[PDB]
């Protein structure tokens, strides 16, 4: 029969007292029989419970954000050169032109 | 998005447009000897229809390479009858029938190179 | 020598390397526990690397 | 340093950091410990959303299994990236001294073998996923100029 | 402009990235052990790929 | 580690830093002067021709 | 340095602006 632990954590050792908190005391004091839950295995908990073969391997892993596809926009082309320098570019060039009628 | 397909929708909207000058030119044409030099008239019409077969025949290379085989459907059949044309090379009553659906199918198929463009670039 | 190879994509299955021991040897009860600390402690990593 | 990476406000990845004795995490260590913005987070969900809303400025440190599930199972706004840095695994317990441990690890160790928990773990992480695999094909980076660009 | 940023730096990418790809693509003939784990853990496989 | 180790930036990791710059008129100011003053001489010549 | 996809566009694109000076080189 399947039931969930209701303190809903893992648990170790005390500090103040030598008590197992959690799945792990339940079993140590007798109230369960099977513990069937994502549990890591580590030192302090084998030197007092047993442990099966790993099911599952894992590890400490990165997560960044995912980079999006960044659709450029229309007018990408226009990126070389600033908005000042392409006015400036249209101004000077009718400039050029009615000076040299 | 930006495809080829959707490019080549784009210089048809411009395209096309030349072409409604053309059927509406050969009406006026029709309309002006039907009144009634009159080799000016018929010259002119001949130095007019080159251009238009022409500029169609575009319209089914251009979405042959745009993979677009929905839309050149609607422009085979056309491209048939300039076959019969060449092929051959009263008759006022008849041409004026064969130009008044060449106004209606140049702008019934011009809505749709202004719709079906949309259909792809805002559909990115 | 001369690394003109690589590894490309993840591991598929992972099966472990287990120290082994004899069935009624008690010698278990502590290669258990010393493979255990010494797998905390990152020996293990730092000895692969 | 463009990125600042956090882990858990208490957990064991915290305690694994701390006593690291490997110059590579070494490094990692002492630049997490002393930090202006909070490079440590109480709940899970909250440093995840955190990394969402960073936009690539927040890289969270958790488990491999915790990673894969919250980036298949989720809104796939943030993916996993590089290997495992230490190396854990799961197992379930038997009290100390109890008539359960030997045939229970025989069924573990049969289990792991006939490929059955490979099985599902690939149908509750990927066939079950929130935004599934879209284009399960990795679309390779094309070198050439796309058309967006002189669009 | 592309031109001159592609023989500036080179990025070489490689033609495969998993395993569950390759058995798509069926274009790079992929060999094993003749008799071992590998073998036998392909022989009796229930997973599609 | 109580000098290079415990600082707040690193040599290794800001190497390259470089970013995308995009071209304003600061630096390209001086071709428009010369166009100006090309102007300038030129219907000055013109007036005195 | 430049995907199929503009090339494909280049050569239509030439030949309509062709094709468009040669209509508005034909109103006059
Ligand atoms: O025995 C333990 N089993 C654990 C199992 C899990 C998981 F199964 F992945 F949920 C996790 N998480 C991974 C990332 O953080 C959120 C939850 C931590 C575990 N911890 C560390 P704690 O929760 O800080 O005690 C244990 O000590
Ligand atoms: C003076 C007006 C200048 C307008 C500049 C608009 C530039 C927009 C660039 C991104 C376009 C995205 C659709
Ligand atoms: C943009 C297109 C405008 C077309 C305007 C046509 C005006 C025609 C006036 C003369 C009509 C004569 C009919 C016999
Ligand atoms: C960036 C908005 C203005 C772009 C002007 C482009 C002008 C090109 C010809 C000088
Ligand atoms: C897309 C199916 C029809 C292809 C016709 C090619 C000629
Ligand atoms: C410059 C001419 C480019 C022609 C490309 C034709 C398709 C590959
Ligand atoms: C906002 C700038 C518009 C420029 C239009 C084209 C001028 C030659």
């Amino acid at each position: 029969r399947l039931e969930i632990v209701s303190d809903g954590k893992y648990g170790a050792r005390d500090p103040d007292t030598k008590a197992w908190n959690g799945m792990v005391g339940e079993l140590v004091y007798g109230r369960a029989d099977v513990a069937v839950a994502p549990l890591t295995i580590t030192l302090v908990r084998e030197e007092v419970i047993d442990f099966s073969k790993p099911f599952m391997s894992l590890g400490i892993s990165i997560m960044i954000k995912k980079p999006q596809k960044s659709k450029p926009g229309v007018f990408s082309f226009l990126d070389p050169l600033a908005y000042e320098i392409w006015m400036c570019i249209v101004f000077a060039y009718i400039g050029v032109s009615v000076v040299l009628f | 998005a930006f495809t080829f397909a959707a490019f080549c929708y784009m210089l048809t909207l411009v395209l096309c447009a030349s072409l409604i000058f053309f059927v509406i030119w050969h009406i006026i044409a029709f309309d002006e000897l039907r009144t009634d030099n009159i080799e000016r008239i018929c010259c002119l019409l001949r130095k007019l229809v080159v251009p238009e077969y022409s500029i169609h025949g575009l319209f089914c290379l251009m979405f042959l390479c745009a993979a677009e085989w929905v839309t050149l459907g609607l422009n085979i059949p056309l491209l048939f009858y300039h076959l019969w044309r060449y092929f051959h090379r009263d008759i006022l009553n008849y041409c004026q029938k064969e130009s008044w659906c060449k106004l209606a199918f140049y702008l019934l198929s011009f809505f749709y190179y202004l719709y079906s463009m949309v259909y792809t670039l805002v559909s990115f | 020598k001369p690394c003109d190879t690589m590894k490309v994509g993840g591991n598929l299955d992972s099966k472990g390397y287990g120290i082994a021991t004899p069935k009624g040897s008690s010698l278990r009860n502590a290669v258990n526990l010393a493979v255990l600390k010494l797998n905390e402690q990152g020996l293990l990593d730092k000895l692969k690397n | 340093t463009e990125i600042a990476y956090g882990t858990l406000e208490a957990g064991s990845t915290k305690e694994f950091f701390r006593r690291s004795k490997i110059a590579v995490f070494e490094k990692m260590w002492t630049y997490m410990k002393s930090a202006e913005p909070s490079v440590f987070v109480r709940t899970t969900e909250e440093g995840m959303i955190r990394v969402r809303k960073s936009k690539g400025k927040y890289a969270y440190l958790l488990e491999s299994t915790m990673n894969e599930y919250i980036e298949q199972r989720k809104p796939c706004d943030t993916m996993k990236v590089g290997g495992n840095l230490d190396s854990k695994g799961y197992g379930i317990a038997t009290p100390k001294g109890s008539a359960l441990r030997g045939p229970v690890n025989l069924a573990v160790l049969k289990l792991s073998e006939q490929g059955v928990l490979d099985k599902l773990k690939s149908k509750w992480w990927y066939d079950k996923g929130e935004c599934g695999s879209k284009d399960s094909g990795s679309k390779d980076k094309t070198s050439a100029l796309s058309l967006s660009n002189v669009a | 402009a592309n031109l001159a940023a592609f023989l500036t730096v080179e990025r070489m990418v490689s033609p495969i990235e998993s395993a569950e790809d390759l058995s798509k693509q069926t274009e790079i003939a992929y060999g094993t052990l003749d008799s071992g784990s590998t073998k036998e853990f392909f022989r009796r496989s229930k997973i599609a790929v | 580690k109580w000098w290079y180790d415990k600082g707040e930036c690193g040599s290794g990791g800001g190497d390259s830093k470089e970013k995308t710059s995009a071209l304003s008129l600061s630096n390209v100011a001086g071709v428009f002067y010369i166009l100006v003053g090309g102007l300038g001489l030129a219907m000055l010549v013109a007036l005195i021709e | 340095p430049l995907a199929y996809e503009i090339w494909m566009c280049i050569v239509f694109a030439y030949i309509g602006v062709s094709v468009v000076l040669f209509l508005v080189s034909r109103f006059s």
